[PDB]
């Protein structure tokens, strides 16, 4: 009931006021708030079957000024804008893990499918079935969530003349460092544990997978049973969906073979064994690599020479080089990461090809993206996540400033001159070409005799004078970057081991000649589709650039999601949690964009006493700007009051309020002394003017 | 605008080039300019009057082989310009005006060499930026180290450069003019003891191939001479390009020993082990410990089987008996300098140390003496 | 200041003063009033004479005499200032000031007044049923006279 | 609010710091500021342009060692500020704005030294309170005594301070500029007699290590010189950081004898025994008895084996034959001053003798001359 | 029995000898021992297997030049014995067993050097008496003075000795190992910038001749570098012994500047002006006045035209602005030490300060440490 749909119209905009408004609306069982172009949603933990097909006709765009703020208004807004400007656009779903992003995606897909009266007839267009599969491949347990999206899910819904066509799915920012490394109290991607829990026996005797609890790629977390809510039933339903997608049993068997090969490669160790002139490397146990070779249809000596020897090959000769232990570990990790990435790309490509729509058609975009992260201790993955969120926050700030500018121009022409300060310096601090932090890290990757301390020292040197950089006082292995969401302190522990994604051409050549068809096809396709680099940061930056280009090809308009207390309590929340989520989402920056915004009727009404405005019903033509000068001698700096009413700036506003309360204090003192004078003058009449006459009568007769 | 910078290790006898960021040179061919000498009789086949390295390798029998680079210094400038033009256009098929280029040089080379190299590579090919780097620092870059003495021994020069934690000691740099080409000439002069005569340039390169495929360095010289002239176990046979079989005896290992005994050619200098020890003893004591512990090799002419063991034995005999000598002999002694140059040119922090065209145009060619080394 | 004086009420001031401040230190006693009124003599009675005074203002002095005469009420409580002060809490032209409004204004801001003072106002304030006190008649009667 | 006050004995050649109430200094490292001198060739390793004491110890071979404190007085103020910042942040990891600090000083040092020390430690580090204490009174505190003459002989100064029951005699304080650094320089100059040449700063510190590990003081000089040049029993060998073995003969004990015979360096002053005796004979007779009976030592340069016996013999030869001379040589001659400072800074009655920030701000830096000593 | 005592100034690179009482050395020749290295083919001309200085100068092309004296210390004793025998017999034609001999030495040389010198000159040549005198006191004798600092800079050592009215200050003697031979080596290393290669010993001596005949010291370095690389006015040409003409530019004056800037060779020491100023500031104030007023020079390597003016400018910039610096540059900087030795050996009061054969036989060689200096 309590609408306050547009908080721009209030006297002042503060995070406290916004939090109070959201609390009031949540207590009113209202989730969505229509902040002009932007929308805000909160996870209710409450199953709301809002209406049904009728809501499209009930919450259409014809009465946006009176319609309640709802998520499904954008469904009609998209069509209304594309039918007018003749330009497709994109919609992003952003928010921290567990904020109902998948629920919002399902709701918007249902609304778009239900608006054309055709989905009932062509429901065979098999679109959303694989969402749990891409979830199991792309989600993993974090210290704050048991289901966290760790990849930039992208679903493209195609349209042609109002007819909903097929869809194309893609991944952008998958973190490859999770497969080999994982922090404490977290674990790897969910599907490894699902496979190990739902493993049938025939795979147990055939594939050596009896060490499901002692794999190095999995035991790193220290506790893999915290996710005990998941079980082998997830594996069974995953297999049911996998068969639904038209995959033969051979494809599933090959996928399990590759996953088992990756898990076995996780359990490979090296020894600092002596050699001709140095101590380089030696494989501890050959039975494990032999078993890897048996189930991969590839020579074992190929793997030995690809993970132990470095191949420098020219036209006239090919030279083998012994490798150090760290280099061998990096090569093994690169092999595992590239195998996992190729599996994901293959599955995404096949899913897209199954329901591939027509080409050269219209298209609406849905983007599932990361959330801003600030843990107790932060690592490389958090840095990449923060960089991506910084780029998206830059885009959001651009959109907000565009809306402010168009509103200002809609009021009067001449306020397009108002400027705006962006977060470009932070983006340059992160990844500018000459001396960016990621560029320094990439240089340190290949630089000889490098360690974490040297990288930290170089970062400290090159960014000492940067206002956003913050050198720690104590000699600590940390640094602090000022993001838009606040200060974040990273730890430089193990960055150099999270970037050595070097895959020499000999490994790809070995995997092309594999006897199995799927692996050979995947590596041949990878070599055919392939300028590039050889670090995780560089690939992440390339994918981020591709995503930014795809977004700028269309018009960005999206929605943010917030989360109440993470104890799964419906209808109850902590205001501090709201403040934290509001800071992390980035909607707080709108207040900074406001910089002024105050009305005119307030001046009309409650600013007349100062000169004791003699006249009544003042119009807009009343001497107003000079009025302040005649009462405070302040030069005309308010943008313009007029009818176009967003003029009063913050510090002058507080000065005016202080002056008002001071005037009220003086008026109250005057009233008090006036009442005291009246009381004493009553006292004066009483004791003589109505008593002496009575006494005259008493003495009289 | 991503543009990979070319790395062109134009050594003294072989040109090794490629793009930065690779793991091996894209193109390897001898730096030879060939010109026909006989008279052409067939009308039409008298137009190709100059063959660059590999083509001149294929047609040795009807033309003369001239090396533009003699003992490090660039003698014939037109031939070197032809080689650069070939390796830019006909070999990599990459326009040089869109890619920065990196070049290597001996430590104690003349200055007019650098000035003319910069002038040619800025005026002719119009390269946006270029840089000249000493070969030893690139060898250390490729070896993945920061301390130790680099013994870079190409076929034109053999020089030592002591480096400790990135700070070079320029007063301990020693350079010898004894290199692989002089070994080839000694092999030509020492093969006449068995009757084989090699006089022309093609026969000189046949002798070079013999040296590459048969020569080795022994641990002890007197013992191996006695063994050679006490049996036929060390004799090996080689087949000339006309099916004529030659046999080599004690000449197999007496060709590369002149590196340790340069009195065979008559030079007054000392062997490479002695120069390395003297270069160490020109450095500070705290420097000397790590220089002892971290000897490294590079260059083609250090690929003889048994070089590392003998030079280790000689350094250990020279150095005090309580120190540990460990000589690094990676299997990429050839084109280790190119691997180091590729690593160096791929660094994003290196972008500010180029020589931009504006800098050269405003300050002249002398800045190559200021921004290098 | 006495330079500009409203002689209509100067007589009232002089009467009240000569009845309160006399040729003595400043203390006001029953003796002075009783003598000046009925010094001739009245037989004693106690019908309503067991409680006379309980709220004495304070001490009196000739210097304080002149200062208070000049400052307190001489030509004060201007009608325009009265309208201004009373309307500072009001936007209506008619001066409807809700009685509860003034209740919190007096008992919540500045130095606090008591509900007894509010009643004192109400016992003499003409207020409509809805509680919107007006003050035009207040000013009229205050300025007119006794 | 319990806050332990830091005690920072910034001596002339070594910085010994820690918290008050401990029994040994937390951090000990030389007070050296090192700066590289050669040219950097590796791109990236050219940023660390100043190494503080221990890091500069590790990298002697590529940089120059400069001592900010020369003969007690602070010469280079920026280097000393760098050393203080290092020992506060990178060594103890304790913010100096939350802990009071105690500093030591030679007795007869200049006054601008104290004024600038207070100004730096109040304006830069914003220490809440600081104090400057003479080293001899802290040595007496650490020795658990209240009478006797302190012979504090660091590597920058050697001074005597007679104290009797807590009342210092400021007219009997004697100070000599002959200390350990001059012994090291004499050892450098006297080692050339055998052919060993030490010129650089790193070689000077190698000589310092030799002095610490081999030198001793003999009871009789002529007898020991005859013994040394009559046999090889006193010869000892030392190993330089490159495995080169050196042999030392009569130079072993002729280095620390200049303390008793300062004419070797050419100084006109007298030995430490003579200065101690003259300082006693500047005191009252009743004072003189207890000063005779309670000689005490401190400072690093009094750790030579045999110093106590010889100085006892010399004082006994100087003093009247009927008095008892007893020289205290505790095994903590090094950082006895720090132990005394830690004892002094932990007293709860010392809380009122600090120099609070308000006092310095209202009266200026001159109060360091009023509240000290 | 009148017997003139021989004076044999056996310096580090040249031997200057003669009789006492003359005004110039009778014999001057380099101290080089040459040995052939090639193979003799003519039967009969294979007997002269060692050529002493001047003969080895005449036949540089077929033999190796080795200096027995390296940086002051006598390295090879047999070669030095051969040089002494030559300069006694084949050069002066005077039997050494009938004449006393005087020898010179660096100040801070090792002691075994003196002991072996005395042993050789008493046992082999059977000289009746000999004496070893420091070169600086002889330079002061030859200059006809009794005060001032001697800057004796040969080709093996450069040392300062402050003397005031005949009383030496042995604690202010400073010695540097930077001398003329290191200047020659720097010239060899700096001539490669123009393409001239000098590697052998004969080429090293050709470079030495170039240095003697062309090098000079400028007043200002930056101005002269700009002038050199702004015109061709400073370029001079030299003719090698085969008619090949070489041209020298800014290398003409950048060779002898390393005396004032010894960082070019990498030495951590300071220039000769700085060492002279520091040696003065190690002396007393009353001494300092006359040391300022009476600087004197000697040694060959101080003959560069313009050395006196620059060192005067540098001392004046270092010394206080009110004092008068007057540097004595007599035109006999070469063999001034020999003139002083001849004056000293001709004094009749010197007859009692020899080292007689009976003294050496009864007390052993150690008396050379007692009767010298
Ligand atoms: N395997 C080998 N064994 C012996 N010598 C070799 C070998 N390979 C190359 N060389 C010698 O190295 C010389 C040059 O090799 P390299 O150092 O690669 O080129 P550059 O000297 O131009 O850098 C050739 O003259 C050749 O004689
Ligand atoms: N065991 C030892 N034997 C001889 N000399 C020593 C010994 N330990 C230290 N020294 C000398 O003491 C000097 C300084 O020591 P110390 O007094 O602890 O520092 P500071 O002089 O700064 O107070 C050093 O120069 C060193 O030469
Ligand atoms: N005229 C000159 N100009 C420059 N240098 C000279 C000159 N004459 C001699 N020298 C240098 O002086 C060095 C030795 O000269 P000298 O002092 O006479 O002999 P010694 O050093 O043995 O006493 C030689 O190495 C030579 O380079
Ligand atoms: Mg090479």
């Amino acid at each position: 009931e309590d609408g306050v749909e547009d908080m721009t119209q209030l006297e002042d905009l503060q995070e406290t006021t916004v939090l109070a408004n959201l609390k009031t609306r949540f207590e009113r069982n209202l989730i969505y708030t229509y902040i002009g172009s932007i929308l805000v949603s909160v996870n209710p933990y409450r199953m709301f079957a809002i209406y049904g097909p009728e809501q499209v006709q009930q919450y259409s765009g014809r009465a946006l000024g009176e319609n309640p703020p709802h998520l499904f208004a954008i469904a009609n807004l998209a069509f209304a804008k594309m039918l007018d400007a003749k330009q497709n656009q994109c919609v992003i779903i952003s928010g921290e893990s567990g904020s109902g992003k998948t629920e919002a995606t399902k709701l918007i897909l249902r609304c778009l499918a239900a608006m054309n009266q055709r989905r009932d007839v062509m429901q065979q267009i098999k679109i959303l079935e694989a969402t749990p599969l891409l979830e199991a491949f792309g989600n993993a347990k974090t210290v704050r969530n048991d289901n966290s999206s760790r990849f930039g899910k992208f679903v493209e819904i195609f349209l042609e003349g109002g007819v909903i066509c097929g869809a194309i799915t893609s991944q952008y920012l998958l973190e490859k460092s999770r497969i080999v490394f994982q922090a404490k109290n977290e674990r790897n991607y969910h599907i490894f544990y699902e496979l190990l829990a739902g493993l049938p026996a025939q795979l147990r005797q055939a594939f050596s997978l009896q060490e499901a609890e002692t794999y190095y790629y999995l035991n790193q977390g220290g506790n893999c049973e915290i996710a005990g809510k998941s079980d082998a039933d997830d594996f069974r339903r995953l297999l049911a969906a996998m068969e639904v997608l038209g995959f033969t049993s051979e494809d599933q068997d090959s996928i399990f073979r590759i996953l088992a090969s990756i898990l076995h490669l996780g359990n490979v160790y090296f020894e600092k064994h002596e050699t001709d002139a140095q101590e380089v490397a030696s494989v501890v146990s050959a039975r494990e690599i032999q078993a890897v070779a048996e189930l991969l249809q590839v020579s074992p000596e190929g793997l030995q020479k690809a993970i132990t020897f470095k191949v420098t090959e020219t036209i006239r000769e090919k030279i083998f080089t012994p490798l150090t232990v760290e280099s061998a570990v990096d090569a093994r990790d690169a092999i595992a990461k590239v195998l996992y990435a190729l599996l994901f790309g293959w599955l995404i490509t096949r899913v897209n090809a199954l329901v591939s729509p027509k080409q050269d058609t219209l298209s609406i975009a849905i983007l599932d993206i990361y959330g801003f992260e600030d843990l107790s201790f932060n690592s490389f993955e958090q840095l990449c996540i923060n960089y991506a969120n910084e780029n998206l926050q830059y885009l959001f700030n651009k959109i907000v400033f565009q809306e402010e500018q168009e509103e200002y121009i809609r009021e009067q022409m001449d306020w397009r001159e108002i400027a705006f300060a962006d977060n470009q310096p932070c983006i340059n601090l992160i990844s500018l070409k000459p001396y960016g932090i990621l560029r320094i890290l990439d240089d340190q990757c290949c630089f000889p005799q490098a360690t974490d301390h040297t990288f930290l020292q170089k970062c400290h040197y090159h960014h000492g004078a940067n206002p956003l950089y913050s050198k720690p006082k104590m000699p600590l292995p940390e640094f602090t970057i000022k993001h838009y969401a606040g200060k974040v302190t990273y730890q430089v522990h193990k960055f150099l081991d999270k970037n050595h994604d070097q895959v020499r051409q000999d490994v790809l050549d070995l995997f092309v000649h594999s006897r199995t068809r799927v692996v050979a096809h995947l590596f041949s396709s990878h070599a055919a589709q392939t300028y590039k680099a050889h670090t995780v940061a560089a690939k992440f930056q390339q994918s981020l650039l591709d995503l930014v280009e795809k977004m700028e090809r269309c018009n960005p308009l999206f929605v943010r999601c917030l989360k109440p207390n993470h104890k799964k309590e419906p209808g109850l929340f902590e205001p501090d949690v709201m403040m934290a989520q509001l800071r992390y989402s980035g909607v707080l920056e709108t207040v900074r964009i406001r910089k002024v915004r105050l009305p005119f009727q307030v001046f009309i009404d409650r600013y007349r006493c100062l000169v004791a405005l003699k006249l009544n019903v003042p119009a807009d033509g009343d001497m107003c700007v000079s009025l302040l000068s005649r009462l405070c001698t302040v030069t005309p700096d308010m943008y313009r009051v007029g009818i176009s009413k967003l003029f009063l700036k913050e510090h002058l506003h507080q000065l005016l309020e202080s002056m008002r309360e001071r005037v009220q204090n003086r008026a109250a003192l005057t009233l008090q002394r006036y009442l005291r004078g009246f009381f004493i003058q009553r006292h004066f009449r009483s004791l003589r003017r109505k008593i002496i006459l009575l006494q005259s009568r008493a003495r009289g007769f | 605008d991503e543009t990979t910078a070319l790395v062109c290790d134009n050594g003294s006898g072989l040109v090794k080039a490629g793009f930065a960021g690779d793991d091996a040179p894209r193109a390897v061919f001898p730096s030879i300019v060939g010109r026909p000498r006989h008279q052409g009789v067939m009308v039409g086949m008298g137009q190709k009057d100059s063959y660059v390295g590999d083509e001149a390798q294929s047609k040795r029998g009807i033309l003369t082989l001239k090396y533009p680079i003699e003992h490090g210094i660039i003698t014939n400038w037109d031939d070197m310009e032809k080689i650069w033009h070939h390796t830019f256009y006909n070999e990599l098929r990459v326009a040089p005006e869109e890619h920065p280029t990196l070049l290597t040089e001996a430590p104690l080379n003349p200055k007019a060499n650098r000035e003319k190299m910069t002038q040619i590579m800025f005026e002719t090919f119009n390269v946006p930026a270029m840089y000249v780097a000493i070969q030893a620092v690139l060898s250390l870059y490729a070896s993945g180290r920061t301390t130790g003495i680099v013994l870079d021994s190409g076929d034109g020069v053999t020089h030592n450069v002591p480096i400790y934690e990135g700070y070079a000691l320029p007063h301990a740099i020693m350079r010898l003019d004894l290199a692989g080409r002089d070994l080839t000439d000694y092999l030509m002069k020492i093969l006449t003891e068995r009757g084989y005569s090699f006089v022309t340039t093609a026969e000189r390169e046949i002798v070079r191939d013999i040296k590459e495929k048969l020569c080795y360095v022994a641990l002890d010289f007197e013992n191996e001479m006695a063994t050679a002239a006490s049996s036929s176990s060390l004799e090996k046979s080689y087949e000339l390009p006309d099916g004529q079989v030659i046999t080599i005896g004690n000449e197999r290992f007496r060709c590369p020993e002149t590196l340790f005994q340069p009195s065979f050619i008559g030079m007054e200098s000392a062997g490479i082990h002695e120069t390395t020890y003297n270069s160490i003893m020109k450095c500070d004591i705290d420097i000397r410990k790590d220089l002892y512990a971290n000897n490294v090799m590079s260059g083609g002419t250090t690929m003889y089987p048994g070089i590392a063991d003998r030079m280790q034995k000689e350094i250990t005999a020279l150095a005090p008996s309580t120190m540990k000598i460990k000589i690094i002999a990676p299997p990429e002694r050839k084109y280790s300098v190119w691997i180091g140059g590729s690593i160096l040119a791929s660094l994003s922090t290196f972008q500010q140390m180029w020589i931009t065209k504006q800098e050269y145009d405003e300050a002249g060619p002398s800045i190559v003496h200021r921004k290098c080394f | 200041v006495f330079a500009m004086f409203d002689q209509s009420q100067i007589q009232e001031f002089k009467e009240a003063f000569n009845m309160i401040d006399q040729n003595r230190d400043g203390f006001i006693d029953k003796e002075d009033l009783h003598d000046m009124l009925a010094s001739l003599g009245k037989n004693p009675t106690d019908e309503y004479l067991d409680a006379m005074m309980n709220e004495a203002p304070g001490p009196i002095n000739f210097t304080m005499f002149l200062t208070m005469f000049g400052e307190k009420l001489n030509g004060t409580d201007p009608e325009d200032v009265i309208r201004n002060a009373f309307a500072c809490f009001d936007e209506e032209a008619t001066g409807f000031i809700q009685e509860d409004y003034l209740r919190e204004l007096l008992t919540t801001m500045g130095d606090r007044f008591t509900d007894e003072e509010v009643d004192e106002l109400y016992r003499e304030a003409p207020i409509d049923k809805k509680g919107n006190f007006n003050y035009i008649e207040f000013t009229r009667i205050l300025k007119h006279g006794a």
